[PDB]
């Protein structure tokens, strides 16, 4: 369990883009999951996605 | 006893197989199991009408959560690939669909990779893609990483088109603050956005011109920076997706963003 | 070039006002020859005022005065009031056009649709009425005297009042002229419970709360209905109608919230599971669990103090950002951090935890910076931050935020003290200033402020009644009754019952205590500090009761308690219902100290004859 701090995908960077205006109601089609680094096997994945319920 | 049955089927030349494999998928659908449909699917060697059918899911998953939705429409490309070895209008439009959900998750990262000049070129390139993706979306992103850059112009034409939208729904809404309070505690200009000229005719073009604004030729645009490819020197080309990037960016990946194809050594 | 057409000049007025130019724009709307020959030559001379009147609703006018010294009570307050001037003299042309074209006789299609604008005007009005904005007061005749500026003040009061029986008076009309208008009854129910009348309160909300689908106003009266009969105990049908409501609409969290809280307040909170989960349930399957939703689960949770699943459930709200759970969201995940325990910022730190201290305000720094600097409560938090961090130095920072919300709300140690004797508007802020007093060692004037927001609220009156009402109703205070979000009250006299504890009068502390416990079952902590008391006088009985409340209220998650109704049952008498209670300890926390020796074989030791 070290992924409890996923704020910070957004702390030291909004720091700089927030201080000014209340844009915040237009960010609202950013994603909150962020994009990691491996590739993804076109079979491999949605038998994990699709077991989750 | 489906399997059964498609057999008994095939081996009486009962031709009526179709509704039969119709009623298997809607049976699979009430019991969700796309798995089991696509596995079916690709063991009878259809095509066109099952990654139609993938999507119809896959716009559902998109609606809330669509990092899953470009999976789809990827695997649904190497379908409609895989369909050419099968056979030994519609051929590019699933290409266009794969590519649709390509651009905007390096669109959105890109503030994390905190390169925000490509953000602009990225964000620019789904004006054609409105019908897969509302513009309400993508012009909130247009007109941030405009903000972010602190350039305008693109951020004006994007603004207009959100606000006109926000009247048509209410016929109070803050994208028309956030407009107003930018275009008077700024200056709403555009800056230089006429940075590439074209390889055959030599006009300055846009960077995210999917065309020439003179000779009305096609560039075959970056797979991660967005800019339109002008020399092939620098261009690369993936074999398998059919897709080109540019050298200076794609050596930093060992994988292609839409397939990451491995290197053949 | 073309000054006849007047439907430029409309945009023209829209535009200079929407970019803050307010004098330019109203000399727009003064200068239109229309203002003071088809049918609908008459409609948009009307048109204008209404213009007038929003470039007008937000600005802030005065009470007129006379220049002797006095109030010209010959001139009229609403003259002050220009853009009620402006839809008084509208309202009067929409009823004299009506009256124009009932000889007319028409195609009946715009007579229709025309016979439902008056509504809205009057609405407009009364909304107007109620709310009206009598200015701060000025500072030249408090330059002159303490006695005349103080008689002349004694109008501002007649002022408003006159405003509100004329909303009163605009009622009647507001509902006669379209009773298919659901704000219009909604507005009267609201002007209906400020003025005492709760029959037609009652009336009004319940119309309300039938005919009005598709839109969240109902709400608005659903938490009216639920002070209007908690007010006084005599209903709780609310409830009833509540499940009702929820019936019909189960996507309703705004409603939600209010039902959670009342829940919370009677102590049957465990039951909100009832309409909780068929409303997860009716979101489909396989979709993201809806923000509104996210954050009602985790309110239920961080109500029953599972504040580390809240935290998650909170943050899982605030996606996407722009919600209007957003903020709220936020504001929840920032307290909840601030107070993650039973112990709130006004507790006393009697090493290893402080350094878990800065961690967790590390993290509400960083939640806080994506709260808008034009959000009022985001310099209320960030003063509160400078509290969690409790550096000495510190509170200057934190006193002058909080000092500087009082400026905000208008719009050495006199500085202080003439923010303190202002109009108390935002009590949040002001409970910050009694946090920063006692924090700093500072308790007589942590009593002054507290005293002021408490005078607010008007729970002044009870402390010395109650002693002579019982030497010879035990109203529930109604600034309480409240079930909306508004938790502010209750941490001050929660904060209150503190203070007097450290001081030790425990009398008032205990009667403070025993009204919002009244007012409310939910408050754990009251429970625990009631109980505290009893200890002090060694009055278990009562205790008893109250901590196995307690008990159930943190679902037996601590052993504090534990040790605490056991010895209370133990000197009691009777810890044969300790017995269960030590064990119940024992079976999570296997390993509570004093426990084994203590309690059990006294226990046996009190069996024996
Ligand atoms: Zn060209
Ligand atoms: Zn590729």
């Amino acid at each position: 369990l070290n992924e409890l701090d996923v704020a910070n995908s957004w702390d030291k960077l909004l720091r700089m883009m927030r201080s000014e205006y209340d844009m915040s109601c237009l960010t609202s089609c950013l994603a909150r999951e962020l994009d990691e680094d491996v590739a993804w096997n076109p079979e491999m994945l949605l038998v994990q996605l699709t077991s989750d319920m | 006893m489906w399997n059964r049955a498609i057999a008994l089927a095939k081996e009486h030349r009962l031709e009526d197989v179709g509704q039969l494999l119709e009623k298997y998928a809607k049976y699979l659908i009430h019991r969700e199991r796309l798995t089991e449909a696509i596995e079916l699917y690709r063991k009878a060697g259809k095509h066109d009408e099952a990654a139609t059918l993938l999507a119809q899911l896959g716009k559902r998953a998109a609606l809330r959560d669509a990092l899953k939705a470009k999976k789809f429409y990827v695997l649904s490309a190497l379908e409609v690939q895989k369909y050419r070895t099968t056979a030994i209008r519609t051929l590019d439009a699933a290409w266009r669909g794969a590519e649709a959900y390509h651009f905007l998750l390096m669109c959105q990262q890109q503030m994390a990779d905190r390169n925000f000049k490509a953000a602009l070129v990225l964000a620019m390139r789904l004006i054609e893609y409105d019908d897969l993706v509302a513009p309400v979306d993508g012009y909130s992103l247009i007109a941030l990483t405009a903000y972010l850059v602190k350039n305008f112009g693109l951020c004006s034409k994007a603004f207009a088109r959100l606000e006109q939208a926000e009247r048509n729904d209410e016929a109070p809404r803050p994208f028309a603050d956030l407009a107003r309070h930018i275009f008077m505690t700024h200056s709403p200009v555009d800056t230089s956005v006429d940075s590439v000229p074209c390889p055959t005719c030599g006009s300055f073009n846009k960077e995210w011109a999917q065309r020439c604004i003179k000779c009305q030729q096609p560039f075959n645009t970056c797979i991660v920076s967005g800019c339109a490819i002008v020399s092939e020197d620098g261009a690369w080309q993936c074999s398998v997706c059919h897709r080109k990037a540019l050298e200076a960016v794609v050596d930093k990946y060992r994988n292609c963003p839409l397939c990451h194809t491995p290197r053949k050594g | 070039t073309d000054p006849h057409l007047s439907i430029v000049r409309a945009d023209l007025a829209t535009l200079q006002w929407r970019l803050g130019h307010i004098e330019e724009a109203r000399e727009t709307i003064v200068a239109s020859p229309v203002y003071e020959e088809a049918v609908g030559t008459a409609i948009e001379r009307i048109n204008l005022y209404l213009l007038l009147y929003k470039v007008l609703r937000d600005q802030p006018w005065t009470v007129p005065l006379s220049e002797e010294g006095t109030a010209a009570a010959d001139s009229d307050d609403n003259h002050g009031d220009a853009a009620l001037t402006a839809l008084l003299t509208a309202r009067s042309l929409q009823r004299r056009l009506l009256e124009h074209q009932l000889r007319t006789t028409e195609a009946p299609e715009v007579i229709t649709e025309q016979r439902v604008v008056m509504s809205r005007i009057c609405t407009e009005a009364g909304a107007r009425c109620i709310y009206s904005t009598p200015a701060p007061p000025p500072f030249s005749v408090v330059m002159t005297d303490k006695k005349v500026e103080a008689a002349a003040a004694l109008a501002v009061q007649s002022a408003i009042a006159s405003r509100l029986t004329n909303a009163r008076e605009y009622l009647r009309e507001a509902i006669a002229f379209d009773e298919s208008n659901e704000r219009a009854q909604l507005e009267s129910a609201q002007l209906c419970y400020r003025t005492g009348d709760t029959e037609g309160c009652e009336q009004h909300c319940t119309t309300v709360l039938r005919m009005a689908e598709g839109s969240a106003n109902t709400a608005d009266a659903a938490i009216l209905l639920a002070n209007l009969y908690t007010e006084q105990n005599r209903d709780e049908d609310a409830r009833n109608m509540f499940e009702d409501l929820l019936r019909k609409t189960p996507q309703h969290y705004e409603a939600l919230v209010y039902y959670l809280i009342l829940l919370y307040h009677a102590g049957q909170l465990p039951e909100a599971k009832e309409a909780l989960e068929r409303a997860a349930a009716a979101v489909p399957i396989g979709q993201r669990a809806d923000p509104g939703l996210s954050y009602v689960r985790g309110l239920y949770e961080h109500l029953c103090n599972n504040n580390a699943e809240a935290l998650r459930h909170f943050n899982l709200a605030r996606l996407p950002a722009g919600n209007p759970w957003c903020t709220r969201a936020l504001v929840r995940m920032i307290r909840i951090y601030l107070v993650p325990t039973t112990q709130d910022l006004w507790v006393r730190g009697t090493t290893t935890g402080s350094t878990e201290l800065h961690d967790n305000i590390r993290h509400a720094e960083q939640l806080l910076l994506l709260l808008p600097v034009h959000s009022e409560e985001r310099r209320i938090l960030q003063a509160y931050c400078t509290m969690a961090t409790r550096r000495p130095e510190e509170l200057e920072t934190a006193l002058h935020l909080f000092l500087e919300c009082i400026v905000a709300a208008e719009t050495s140690t006199a500085t202080l003290a003439f923010a303190l004797q202002c109009k108390v508007i935002h009590p949040e802020a002001f409970l910050g200033l009694a946090i920063c007093l006692f924090i700093s060692g500072q308790e007589t004037a942590a009593r002054n402020v507290l005293a002021r927001l408490l005078e607010s609220k008007d729970i002044t009156t009870k402390m010395s009644a109650m002693k002579q009402a019982e030497d010879k109703v035990l109203s529930p205070p109604i600034a309480i009754l409240t079930c909306s979000e508004d938790d502010t009250i209750e941490r001050a006299m929660l904060f209150e019952a503190y203070m007097d504890t450290q001081e030790g009068r425990l009398k008032d502390a205990r009667f403070v205590l025993q009204q919002v416990l009244s007012a409310n079952e939910g408050c754990s902590s009251a429970w625990n500090e009631l109980g505290l008391i009893y200890e002090r006088n060694q009055k278990h009985k009562n205790a008893s009761q109250c901590y196995q409340k307690a008990w159930k209220l943190v679902q037996e998650a601590d052993p504090d308690v534990g040790y605490k109704l056991g010895f209370n049952y133990l000197r009691g008498g009777q810890p044969v219902k300790a017995i269960d209670v030590c064990k119940r300890v024992l079976t999570h926390h296997a390993t509570y100290p004093r426990i084994e020796a203590d309690i059990m074989d006294a226990a046996y030791s009190m069996l024996r004859p």
